[PDB]
RNA sequence: GACGAGCUACCCAUGAGCAGUUUAAAAGAACCAACUCAUCUAUGUGGCAAAAUAGUGAGAAGACUUGUAGGUAGAGGUGAAAA
RNA sequence: ACAUAAUCCCAAAAAAACAAACUCCUAGCCCAAUACCGGACUAAUCUAUUGAAACAUAGAAGCAAUAAUGUUAAUAUGAGUAACAAGAAGCCUUUCUCCUCGCACACGCUUACAUCAGUAACUAAUAAUAUACUGAUAAUUAACAACCAAUAAACCAAAACAACACUAAAACGUUUAUUAAUUACAUUGUUAACCCAACACAGGAGUGCACCAAGGAAAGAUUAAAAGAAGUAAAAGGAACUCGGCAAACACAAACCCCGCCUGUUUACCAAAAACAUCACCUCUAGCAUUACUAGUAUUAGAGGCAAUGCCUGCCCAGUGACACCAGUUUAACGGCCGCGGUAUUCUGACCGUGCAAAGGUAGCAUAAUCACUUGUUCUCCAAAUAAGGACUUGUAUGAAUGGCCACACGAGGGUUUUACUGUCUCUUACUUCCAAUCAGUGAAAUUAACCUUCCCGUGAAGAGGCGGGAAUAAAAAAAUAAGACGAGAAGACCCUAUGGAGCUUUAAUUA
RNA sequence: GAUGUUGGAUCAGGACACCCAAAUGGUGCAGCCGCUAUUAAAGGUUCGUUUGUUCAACGAUUAAAGUCCUACGUGAUCUGAGUUCAGACCGGAGCAAUCCAGGUCGGUUUCUAUCUAUUAUAAAUUUCUCCCAGUACGAAAGGACAAGAGAAAUGGGACCAACCUCACAAACGCGUCUCAGAGAUAAUUAAUGAUUUAAUCUUAACCUAAUUAACUCAUAAUAAAUCCAGCCCUAGAACAGGGCACA
C-alpha cells in the first residue's frame, strides 16, 4: 500500500532510479538549471539539497569526500560544486533547488514540464 | 464473452455523454504581468520566458565554448 | 490425365563440423560447452509464433550432426513398423 | 414431513345482476380457415395499335423476396474496449548511465541503398523522425570470385602435426610420351540494401575466427487498487500438502521390486514408454553369371522367430503346413498338453481302479504387467498399509525360442520405504518488475431478430426478464465477482437411421 | 446446427425424518449415565493412514464429528485422479479383419463480460476446570439441580505500544484488546378460584403463577450542502474524504 511512503517508483527499478537521480543531478549541477517531469523534479529536490549539504560539510573531511565521489562520478562537477556553488549557499539552509512550472506540454505524451534551478 | 445483442442509439448516447460529463471547463486563463499575453494560471509565461531561456541557453553554450 | 522428395522419409555422389577435465597404451570410459533433441513444470491460448518462450532435462567419436549436387509417388513410394 | 419469499390468481368477506365470432337491430362489397384444388385481377420488361414528357387492347417472359450458418457491397454493435511504445542532460552535436554478441565468405534478395529536396495525405500500429516513405539525382577496381588443353603409359605400402600401430581396408595425388593452342593485355558477377514463415513476426538455417577498442538502448507518459505473470525474503513446525516431494528453495545419504541387456530409434503437431531396432541363437530356401542381389559364391545371400550373457528349452505328427510321394517323416512348423471313484485320529492321498484323448503341463515360476471371488491367508514395513516387499498354492484364466527362470551394469520408463532440506502445507505475510488502472496518439475481434431488459410463487413442450398474480424500483457510468441470458465457439467424434462412403480381413459369392 | 456425465478443491444456501448444544414426557428413571418419544435448524458438526471412492477398515480427539436437496449444487472458477476417442502387454473370445460394459501404463481442457445479478452497520456462539462435596440417599459400589469463580475455543468487529516478518516514520498475526441488558410469544409441560355435567377438569369464560432458538428494542453508528483555484495526506482507480492561516 502507498500509506506513509515517500521514495516513489516512476516505473523504474532501484538501480535505474538511483542512476536517474545521479544523471539528473549531474545535469543540474552542470547547467545550474534543468528541465524535467514534475515528479522527477520534485523527487530530485531533496537529493540535490542533500548533495549540497554534503558539500557544506567539509572539503578535507573523508565522509563528505567519499559521499560526493559515490554519487557523482564526473571529475568536472565536484570542484565546481565545492569551490564555487557551495560557498555562496553557506548562509542558506533550505534556500536551494527552486522548482518552477513550464507553460506548455510535450507533443507526444503531454507530460507536465517543470524546471529546477539553484539560486544565483 | 460476446455481446448478446446490438446496442441501441439511446443507450449509446446516454452512456457516452452524461456520466463522462464530456470535458469539464474550468478557468486556466490569466494575463501575464510582463508582456500582458494570455497564459495558464500558476505557470510561467510562454512568451517573455522561452525566448529568454533560449537566449540563456545560447549564452551558456557560447560561454562554455569560450571557456574551452 | 498430370503436377509434387526447395517440407519430410530413405538412399546415392561430393564436402564440412563435434571446447575442456580425470586418466593405465587406448578417436578407450564418465562429466560438461557448441551442435543435434523436446523429460517435467510454468507462461502463451484470434499469440512473439497456424508448434513459441523461460527454468529444467537427453545425446554430445557415434546407429552423430550438417551443406551442396541427385534418385524413389497415389491400382504407390518410403517407413530401427506409430496406420 | 422436504429442500429460494408467502397465500391452492389480489385484497378481503361470509358461514336476483354482470358477462362471448351466439341471437336481435342498423348498412352494404351476403354469411372464417392448415395441406391441396378451382375462379377472377394488380405491379414491372418488351413487341403490334393508339397517344407523345403520366395511359388500355392483346401477345411474349430471366415477371413481384424478409430468411437458405444465402451471395455481393455499404455501414453498425462490441468500443473509444482489447492491443501497440522504461534512460537522461544538453547542444547542434556531445556527455553521463544500462544491457551485451556479433563482424567477414556464400546460396540466395532484384535498387531496399547513397545524395539532395519535399512530408497535409499515404508509408514505418504515433510523435521524433527515418537504415527500411514520396520525388529527383549518385551506384567502382584488381594481381577477387566464375569461364578452358586432347589422349595414351608408369606405381604400390589409408587418414588419425605417425618411424608406427590399429581398424571400417582407405576425400583430394604425381610422373613419362605424342599431338595441338593464341593475344588467354579478354566476357560475366562482386562493392549497392537484405532474406525464408500472409506482417518491419521473441520462431529458421551453411562456413571461418573474435568475445573487445565491435554493437543494441526495456526510446510515450502517469498511477503504486484488486487480480495475474516472472522474481526475492520469512517467525515456529519441516511433507502435517497432494493422485504422486508436482512445484520449490536446499541438495543428492542410504533401501527394496517389475520390465527392458546396454549405446539408440519411433505417432513432425496430445503417447518417448515395458514398444521397435540391437549384438547373439535357431529354423528354412538358394551350386546360379556381365546395368538389384553382386562385379558376391554355403565361412555367401534371402526369409522367419527369438533377443547380451548365465542355466535349460520335456511330451504329442490324429488335423493343417512343409519334405520325400499316398505312405511315412517333420515342433527353435501352425498348435495341443484330462476327469471321476476308493485307500491310514481329523485332514490329505505316496498307491490303486476307471472313462476319454494324437498326447494330457516335465524343470522352473506363481494372488504375478496374469488371481474372478479378493482388500486370499501369514510375515515385514507404518501410531493406522485395498499399495509395496518376503512366503504359502484350489494357477477362475503361468509356462520353457509369440521361449522359461535368474542376472552385474545400464534407464528423462513403471512402483514402494528411511534420511536430508524446503511457503508444499498448518498459514500466510511483505517487496520488486511486466500487465491490469488514468491521460494522449492509432484504433480490433468473435457475437448480434428487435430490445424499455428486477425478483418470488405458479403455469407454459415439463427450468420465464416478455404469461399470470404479488414484491421491488428516478435517470446513466467506472473499477471488480462469473450465477443466469439452457452464454459464445464445432450442422455430436457416443446412440440410431440412410437399401451413404472409405480402409482392413476371409473357407461370403462370383473371376480377366 | 452439444444441457461437457464421477470424485476432489473452492464458495455456499436451504429442508428436518435432530448427531450435538436447549426445553420436556415415559422409563424395568435410587443416583450418575442410558433407552424411547415430543418441541426446536440459531450456531457448530475435527485432524489423519490404506485405496481414484460413492464406501469401508483403522489412529487421536471432540459438546457432536447428523442426513438430504440445490442439473446425484458448483469445470464462461480450478483440478483430469476416474472416463469419452489415436499406443504398449498379460488373460479371455475370434481362422482372420479385431473386440470385451475385464484388469495393468501413457495421453495439449478454447474464450478480453454485452445485459441481468453482486462488490457488508452492529447487539453473538460453544466448551472445560474449580468452589459448595464428596452432604442428602445407599449394606456397599456409587453419587447432583441451583448459585458463584477462573480459563479457553470458534467467530463478529478491530488495532500495532512489545514480540514477529520488517533496508525509511508503512501493512500484518504468529501479537494485543473487546464482545452487553431487555420485552413478548414457542409446541411441549407444570398451576390458582371454577363452570356446562352438585363430583371432576390447566379453559369453556375470566382476573391471574411459571417454561429453548427465532421474533423485537431502552438503544448504539447517521445526516451543518450551496466557495474548495492551487499545494499536500497515514486518504485514494477516477470520484469521494482530510489537512495547507489566497489575491
Ligand atoms: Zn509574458
Amino acid at each position: 500500500i502507498s500509506h506513509g511512503r515517500v521514495f516513489r517508483r516512476l516505473g523504474l527499478g532501484p538501480e535505474s532510479r538511483i542512476h536517474l537521480l545521479q544523471n539528473l543531478l549531474t545535469g543540474l549541477v552542470r547547467h545550474e538549471r534543468i528541465e524535467a517531469s514534475w515528479a522527477r523534479v520534485d523527487e530530485l529536490r531533496g537529493y540535490a539539497e542533500k548533495l549540497i549539504d554534503y558539500g557544506k560539510l567539509g572539503d578535507t573531511n573523508e565522509r563528505a569526500m567519499r559521499m560526493a565521489d559515490f554519487w557523482l562520478t564526473e571529475k568536472d562537477l565536484i570542484p565546481k560544486l565545492f569551490q564555487v556553488l557551495a560557498p555562496r549557499f553557506q548562509g542558506q539552509n533550505g534556500g536551494y533547488t527552486r522548482m518552477l512550472q513550464i507553460p506548455n506540454r510535450n507533443e507526444q505524451d503531454r507530460a507536465k514540464m517543470a524546471v529546477i534551478e539553484y539560486k544565483g | 464473452a460476446a455481446p448478446k445483442n446490438r446496442r441501441s442509439i439511446e443507450v449509446n448516447r446516454c452512456r457516452r455523454r452524461n456520466p463522462q460529463k464530456l470535458i469539464k471547463v474550468k478557468n486556466n486563463i490569466d494575463v501575464c504581468p510582463e508582456c500582458g499575453h494570455l497564459k495558464q494560471k500558476h505557470i510561467l509565461c510562454g512568451y517573455c520566458x522561452x525566448x529568454x531561456x533560449x537566449x540563456x541557453x545560447x549564452x551558456x553554450x557560447x560561454x562554455x565554448x569560450x571557456x574551452x
